[PDB]
């Protein structure tokens, strides 16, 4: 067995840390254009909420309906059968999860070097050794351990929570000192509309960005004590503290200055702490970076997690699903990780991938929303302690079918290039697991290569 | 299960030659990080440092609009500053960054002993009126500066008598005004006043005592530069508007040697850019060349002065019966009651909001992009060789959008003929660059142009806009 010590207040943290990243430093600027006012655009993040609030009450109930490991992708595979599992993971592992954290890194190296060129940007290539030198100071101390990665995601979100409650109380003394001349009734709505068609999709795409991650504690299961009590108090607990988070934070945002202020600036948190502090403003943005530095390790505590258990099932080459005798972590599960996330780096303006992940993570979650709806009629003899009442399964399939119409017709190309990389992992799986007694020579090759990883890493196969 | 066991690896991996191996390897690992950080401080060391913002004032971030008869700003109906508190938001829209109100003292004629400048006339409204319009401009973030030259009515601006009088009296009406609340002062015609330089040393020593934000405006009707210059030997921060610009533009040679000459000679300050100290551009200019002025005006590195109804291109000639000196803005067709039924859908201020082609929807995309890059704001300034009758000059600051703005003065169309080795390194143009709009309607926006063999139209103005490099 890998362990069972992740307690309550870890896997909180785990969600808050998952949840809390570079969207809420990034995403304000852009729900800001497209909605084009302030009262709409406050409208997409507090919907965004509510829309979270009901995918985690069908997670938490789908996940104590099945119990078995890897989440959104165990129950896809039991359902569905192999195929869709398949393609359920090989979306995630090489869609979702590496462009995050290359993202993630990028906004981490990017404000760590404000304060050194506070007038332009930064050079490329110093950008992009800061965040390889982090990804992989994150991969050696995930695989050193597992105790000291949950005390650093523990310590990292007792730092996010720091700063953002020091940002929502310096945007709140406005109220105090008389400045919410923005927010005012008055003005309230400072601009209508631009457009004559559904750009909004556009715009929740992309504040919906901030909220990802928000189902990654049920692939860390079978190292959650109590799963069946714990995770549903921590998916009821966790998502409403966000919302009341991120709504504030983005209160305070736009009631500092204008909306012009943030429609060009490229420093949306650096600005506001160089007004409301003027000299000692060097703290916010470091913050940032810590904040940052936060959501790396919980990526690669999870995602480490979900390509383990996405080798035991065969779906996933041999040579992964490592356990290291003398602590217990994935190692060559880890190093594959973090050399995808690499492998992304050499593509600059991922910020433009956004919509990419944002799509994706459309894409499967309806899918998975669909399958909870299939088997809640198809099998009904199921021990669920937990239940969840109807029509939520249904409000979220509305609304996943209206986001993805409206979003296959803005942009198309971008959309049909991901469905298209997507949908051709089916040819790896008839290569892979549908075709069988292969020539001795692949047999061969295979044990090999797994038996000198084994040796190299200095790991057990569960199996 | 596929792999090996825990007891055969604990049997093949304990030996010697695969624990020496991974500590091989975990050491070369923990070298590279440590060489990866110390080649990135490298770099970022040696790496060009960021130039500094130059702390820019309030009025360098927009043009001016002056208002010269508060009465004829509307016509009829409202004509005291309760009626232009309706009109601000016309003014926010055009994106200007401050307000030159006309005179509003209570001043009857060339006698001296009860025109006094403490009270406002009662046709123009009372105090109450006049302050509750300051804190609502700065609701706007509008400024507002009061024009006070104690006679207006007649024919001398200063008074056929003495100066002392009216220069102790004008010094506690400032008093009396940055007390009240104004952003800074104009005088007009300074050149009817004894040894002007002298009283415009005190003016501005004593408005920029009460605060470092306020402003000083002196008009002056004189075109030669010598006399131009000699009011700024004692002033550094002095806005002069004047008519050097005027009396010429039918080439673009003319305008090219009037803007270089004067830049240079009073080393690149900040200067203003105007035709005239209180009329309009129509007076000047033919009405094929108020498109291309106001291109010109918007990019030229100062702060641009505008008189009211200059951006719909209000001209008294095209009325009969306006007088020159006060015409009336143009609301509607229904704003000027003499002979009615002339006033045109392009001649007024609600006919232009909606066609992308008018010179008000011209002045208001200019505004907006003078008011927001830093290239426009606080950059330098570079002009170089073209062809005949074509001006053409170059607007970076550090490391931003470079702009590239070409002007064809003449009557015939031509080739742009732009050459290279005449520009500094930094800000070199490229061989193709986008263009952002032109003064004729009729060409495409964001296309990447070549200007190498770039033909121009008579009477047109480019504003290009290239990238860093
Ligand atoms: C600019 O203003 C000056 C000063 O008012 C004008 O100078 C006047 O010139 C006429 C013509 O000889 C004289 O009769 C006046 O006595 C001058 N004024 C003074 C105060 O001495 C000058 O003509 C104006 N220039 C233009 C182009 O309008
Ligand atoms: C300007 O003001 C300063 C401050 O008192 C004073 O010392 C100086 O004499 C003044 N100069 C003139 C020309 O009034
Ligand atoms: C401005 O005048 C000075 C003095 O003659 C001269 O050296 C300089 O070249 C002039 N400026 C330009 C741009 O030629
Ligand atoms: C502008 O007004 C003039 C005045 O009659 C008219 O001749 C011209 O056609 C108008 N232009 C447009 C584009 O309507």
């Amino acid at each position: 067995a890998l362990k069972k010590e992740i307690g309550l207040l870890s896997a909180c943290t785990i969600i808050i840390g998952n949840i809390i990243g570079s969207g809420i430093f990034i995403s304000p600027k852009g729900v800001l254009e497209h909605s084009g006012s302030v009262g709409l655009a406050l409208f997409v993040w507090v919907l965004g909420g509510g829309v979270t609030a009901l995918g985690s009450l069908c997670y938490a109930e789908l996940g104590v309906a099945i119990p078995k490991s890897g989440g959104d992708y165990a129950y896809v595979t039991e359902i569905f059968g192999g195929l869709a599992g398949f393609l359920l993971l090989w979306s995630a592992v090489l869609i979702m999860y590496p462009t995050s954290l290359a993202v993630i890194s990028m906004t981490f190296s990017n404000y760590v070097l404000q304060p050194v060129f506070p007038n332009c940007i930064p050079p490329t290539t110093a950008s992009r050794v800061l965040s390889m030198a982090c990804l992989m100071l994150l991969t050696w101390v995930n695989s050193s351990s597992v105790r000291w990665a949950t005390r650093i995601q523990d310590m990292f979100t007792g730092g996010k929570l720091l700063a953002l409650s020091l940002i929502i109380g310096v945007g709140l003394l406005q109220i105090f000192q008389g400045h919410f001349e923005e927010l005012r009734p008055s003005n309230a709505f400072a601009f209508w509309m631009t457009p004559s068609v559904g750009h909004l999709a556009l715009a929740f795409l992309q504040g919906s960005f901030a909220f990802s991650g928000w189902n990654f504690l049920n692939y860390v299961t079978e190292e959650m004590v109590d799963a069946r009590k714990n995770l549903p108090r921590a998916i009821f607990i966790s998502i409403p503290l966000v919302t009341f988070v991120y709504t504030f934070t983005n209160i305070a945002y736009f009631t500092a200055m204008s909306p012009q202020e943030l429609l060009s600036s490229n420093a949306v948190a650096v600005t506001f702490g160089e007004k409301l502090l003027g000299y000692f403003s060097w703290v916010m943005p470091v913050s940032v970076a810590l904040s940052t530095f936060g959501g790396i390790n919980g990526y690669l505590f999870t995602y480490s997690r979900l390509c383990f258990s996405g080798a035991r099932e065969g779906h996933l080459p041999s040579l992964l699903a490592m356990i290291h005798v003398r602590h217990c972590t994935p190692i060559p599960a880890l190093l594959v990780c973090c050399g995808a996330t690499a492998v992304i780096m050499l593509v600059g303006d991922t910020y433009t991938l956004i919509n990419y992940v944002s799509f994706i993570n459309y894409l499967c979650y309806g899918v998975t929303i669909l399958g909870l709806l299939l088997l809640r009629w198809r099998r009904p003899a199921l021990h669920r302690p937990i239940k969840v009442n109807l029509l939520i399964p249904v409000a979220y399939l509305v609304f996943w079918a209206f986001l993805l119409v409206f979003s296959f017709i803005s942009e198309p190309m971008v959309c049909g290039v991901g469905v298209i990389i997507i949908l051709t992992g089916v040819p790896i799986f008839f290569l892979g697991v549908f075709w069988r007694s292969k020539p001795k020579c692949v047999h061969r090759l295979t044990e090999s290569m797994t038996h000198w990883g084994q040796e190299l890493c200095f790991v057990v196969y569960p199996q | 299960f596929t792999g090996l066991s825990k007891e055969e690896l604990l049997k093949v991996a304990g030996s010697p030659g695969w624990v020496r191996t991974r500590w091989a390897l975990l050491l070369l690992f923990w070298l590279g990080w440590l060489g990866m950080l110390a080649g990135a401080v490298v770099i970022i060391v040696r790496a060009p440092r960021c130039r500094e913002l130059p702390a820019q004032k309030w009025w360098h971030t927009g043009a001016l609009y002056r208002i010269g008869d508060l009465q004829a700003f509307q016509g009829h109906g409202a004509g005291n500053l309760a009626g232009l508190k309706g009109r601000l938001d016309y003014l926010s829209s055009l994106k200007v960054k401050g307000l030159v109100l006309g005179p509003i003292h209570k001043n009857q004629k060339d006698d001296v002993a009860q025109t006094d400048l403490l009270q406002i006339d009662p046709n123009f409204g009372s105090k109450e009126d006049f302050d509750s319009l300051l804190q609502s401009a700065k609701k706007k973030s509008i400024r507002v500066i009061l024009d006070l030259t104690p006679n207006y009515r007649g024919e001398n601006s200063w008074f056929s008598t003495q100066v002392d009088t009216v220069a102790t009296k004008v010094k506690d009406a400032l008093e009396f005004w940055l007390q009240a609340g104004v952003d800074g002062f104009q005088v007009r015609d300074i050149e009817n006043l004894k040894d002007a330089s002298s009283f415009l040393a005190e003016w501005q020593n004593i408005t920029k005592g009460f605060s470092e934000d306020r402003l000083l405006i002196a008009g002056t009707n004189s075109s030669d530069l010598q006399q131009i210059l000699s009011l700024l030997e004692s002033n550094k921060d002095l806005l002069l508007t004047s008519s050097y610009l005027s009396d010429s533009g039918s080439t673009g040679e003319h305008t090219k040697s009037l803007v270089t000459q004067y830049l240079n000679a009073t080393g690149n300050r900040w200067c203003s850019w105007s035709l005239s100290q209180a009329r309009l551009l129509t007076s000047f200019l033919p009405a094929q060349l108020l498109r291309l002025y106001q291109l010109m005006l918007f990019t030229l590195p100062g702060t641009p002065v505008f008189s009211y109804g200059d951006e719909i291109g209000l001209d008294a000639a095209a009325l009969p019966g306006q007088p020159m000196e006060a015409p009336v803005m143009l609301w509607d067709e229904s704003s000027f009651p003499d002979i009615p039924g002339a006033v045109s859908a392009n001649m007024t201020v609600k006919g232009q909001s909606e066609d992308p082609g008018s010179l008000l929807s011209l002045f208001r995309r200019l505004s907006d992009q003078r008011s927001k890059e830093r290239s426009l704001l606080h950059g330098d300034f570079h002009a170089f060789s073209a062809g005949p009758g074509l001006f053409s000059y170059i607007r970076h600051w550090d490391q931003n959008e470079r702009f590239l703005v070409v002007l064809n003065f003449g009557d015939v169309g031509l080739s742009a003929g732009l050459q290279a080795s005449d520009l500094p390194a930094s800000a070199s143009l490229p061989a193709k660059a986008d263009l952002l709009l032109s003064t004729q309607p009729g060409r495409e926006e964001g296309s990447p142009l070549e200007l190498e063999r770039l033909k121009l139209e008579p009477h047109e103005g480019l504003l290009l806009r290239f990238p860093y490099a």
